[PDB]
């Protein structure tokens, strides 16, 4: 169980490496995606 | 009484480790899925 | 040539989607099992609780308390499995 | 009979070694076990 | 010729960026571990605190104080690890 537990920490360490690099300018494009999402909500209000 | 207590130790010790091992294996499997989704390589076509 | 590289990357994408489907399907299998496991476990405590009710009928408080011992063990497992099921559900949606 | 008697003393000496090491923090967990035992007794009073 | 030197320096730059990525990734791994380490440690003090609560039930003040001894040791480690985690976070951003 200790042996497997170390592997879990390795995955968490990999998650740390995976998570830290995740940050990119793409986050700005998500705001555009959410901005476009409001359009359908605005159109949804038009349907209402 | 020693046998009764010993049986409890064996049952809980056996089952707890197995489920721990199973979930631990499940944990890495989920982590691999997330890593692979980020590790998609079709973006290499930009060179073409 | 970019033509070949772009085509190859497209071909590679075909492999990746299949694997994630398998991972999701694996996730579906895991959540189902714990759901199955926790459901029956919750009942076993009731069964042993009934064994106590027999003890409640006459005498064997030890049996009643013993039945509680199984009850306490089972409910803890259900909570742990309930916690585990939450992780799979969150992970399942993440992959989805 | 003297020969066997010495062996008995060896077992008693082993018991001394076995008994002295028996002491552990687990004794505190027994109080929890007895504490949980009272719960069923309390529930037994509820049934009464 | 400057052409070759300029090209070679460009080639060298390709190596350097990869190494810093590895160093960052190493930094990510280190911070994750201490995060994992400190998180569980904080709980262990609670667990031993519970062992004291058993002592609080009856008698064994020694066990309660003993439990505090583990509590004191663990919290100090968490503070030290918390301090260590701060250094990695600062260092990580520096490299970033």
């Amino acid at each position: 169980f200790e042996r497997m537990e170390n592997k879990v920490l390795d995955m968490e360490a990999t998650s740390q490496a995976a998570g830290e690099l995740a940050g990119f300018g793409i986050e700005n494009q998500f705001a555009q995606l959410e901005a476009s999402s409001g359009v359908e909500d605005e159109l949804a209000a038009l349907k209402a | 009484r020693n046998l009764a207590a010993l049986e409890a130790k064996i049952s809980e010790a056996k089952t707890k480790k197995n489920m721990l091992q199973a979930r631990a294996k499940a944990a890495k499997a989920n982590a691999e899925l997330q890593q692979t989704l980020g590790g998609l390589g079709t973006s290499s076509a930009t060179s073409a | 040539d970019p033509e070949k590289v772009l085509e190859q990357a497209v071909i590679d994408m075909q492999e990746d989607l299949v694997q994630l489907r398998q991972a999701v399907a694996r996730t579906i299998a895991e959540e189902k099992r714990t759901e199955q496991r926790l459901n029956q476990d919750t009942q076993e405590a009731k069964k042993w609780e009934d064994r106590a009710k027999l003890a409640l009928t006459n005498g064997e408080e030890n049996l009643a308390r013993e039945a509680l011992a199984r009850k306490k063990s089972l409910t803890d497992t259900a909570a742990a499995y309930q916690t585990q099921l939450a992780q799979q559900r969150t992970m399942s949606e993440n992959l989805r």
